[PDB]
DNA sequence: ACACACTCTCCAATTCTCTAA
DNA sequence: TTAGAGAATTGGAGAGTGTGTTTTTTTTTTTT
């Protein structure tokens, strides 16, 4: 297998020195630009395009399109380290569960809680649409184009994707990063001064701390 | 293994234990003629707070039964001996 | 895979007894 | 007189084991 910190290398030099011939071909290097808004908090969701990778290594593109899960957290990881050095301002405070993390560094002074940005693939060119009937089997994992009617939509639910508890007694903090479809509650305090004592603290689940994001489920079928 | 947590005489003469309490109570203000319940509400508080301190898994005067009882030995006499006058 | 009911064990707390401070 | 050390009895903290878990064809009475 790869070496994906090789593979990280090389996704920070794209995105550092990608320029579409861009802005009229003023040579503005789209990548960076997003990169200063997405720091600044003007934007939140990234669209990499994998057309403009192919500009520069075929190769890489066919890693991504197989196995696509990996690339997703690899291109999600370089995107928070680069972050910084596009940054120049200090942002207005404008939400709630922003003003416990403002707390949270305050007394302080996982990453999960704080990645505020979405990061997904528009595919190659190359690839054309399949029917709903020929994603068999071997294409799992992979990265893949459909065509189609939709059917139906739910509403939108708020998904949970990390859990904050405080403790009665310590007056600490923890946090549990969500997966799976499903998952299982922390009840008594695993912190030393808790735990040495054995004194029986209790664990209450914040909704003010944690992170949630929307959520829909949709339907699709044959032409 | 089973490593059960419990108050004795090493513990009570501990910096949680009388010294903590020597400091505690130089913040505090009382109000005297006249207002001896509430002096002695104030006083029950701070008593209670620094208990806690010393040993967070007893109820207060089951607490008190313990320190009742273990005020008896040597040990804590040793370090009486320096919380009276000085080191 | 994840919850009741039951059986069983070993560690060390509480008291008796003898002794020194 | 007050307090600590060595020996005996007993509680319970903890582990292990066993078990449970709308949508189609056909008849019968009474409404038409
Ligand atoms: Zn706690």
């Amino acid at each position: 297998l790869k070496d994906y910190a090789l593979e990280k290398e090389k996704v920070k030099k794209f995105l550092q020195e990608f320029y579409q011939d861009d802005e009229l071909g003023k040579k503005q290097f789209k990548y960076g630009n997003q990169l200063v808004r997405l720091a600044h908090r003007e934007q939140v969701a990234l669209y990499v395009d994998l057309d403009d990778v192919a500009e520069d290594d075929p190769e890489l593109v066919d890693s991504i399109c197989e196995n696509a899960r990996r690339y997703a957290k690899l291109f999600a990881d370089a995107v928070q380290e680069l972050l910084p050095q596009y940054k120049e301002r200090e942002v207005v405070n404008k939400d709630v569960l922003d003003v416990y993390i403002e707390h949270r560094l305050m007394m302080e002074q996982p990453a999960e809680l704080m990645r505020r940005f979405e990061l997904y693939f528009q595919g190659p060119s190359s690839n054309k649409p399949r029917v709903i009937r020929e994603v068999r089997a071997d294409s799992v994992g992979k990265l893949v184009t459909v065509r189609g009617i939709v059917t139906r939509v739910s509403e939108v639910k708020p998904k949970m994707v990390v859990a904050t508890y405080t403790c009665d007694q310590c007056g600490a903090e923890t946090y549990q990063p969500i997966q799976s479809p499903t998952f299982m509650p922390l009840i008594m305090c695993p912190s030393q001064e808790c735990q040495t004592n054995r004194s029986g603290g209790r664990l209450y689940l914040q909704t003010r701390g944690s992170r949630f994001i929307k959520f829909q489920e949709m339907k699709m079928q044959e032409h | 293994k089973r490593n059960i947590p419990k108050l004795d005489a090493q513990r009570l003469i501990s910096e949680r234990g009388l010294p903590a309490l020597r400091h505690v109570f130089d913040k505090a203000k009382f109000k005297g003629k006249g207002h001896e319940a509430e002096d002695l509400k104030m006083l029950i508080r701070h008593m209670e707070h620094w208990a806690h301190r010393l040993f967070p898994k007893l109820q207060f005067e089951d607490f008190i039964d313990r320190v009742e009882y273990l005020g008896s030995k040597k040990e804590v006499q040793t370090c009486l001996k320096r919380i009276r006058l000085d080191l």
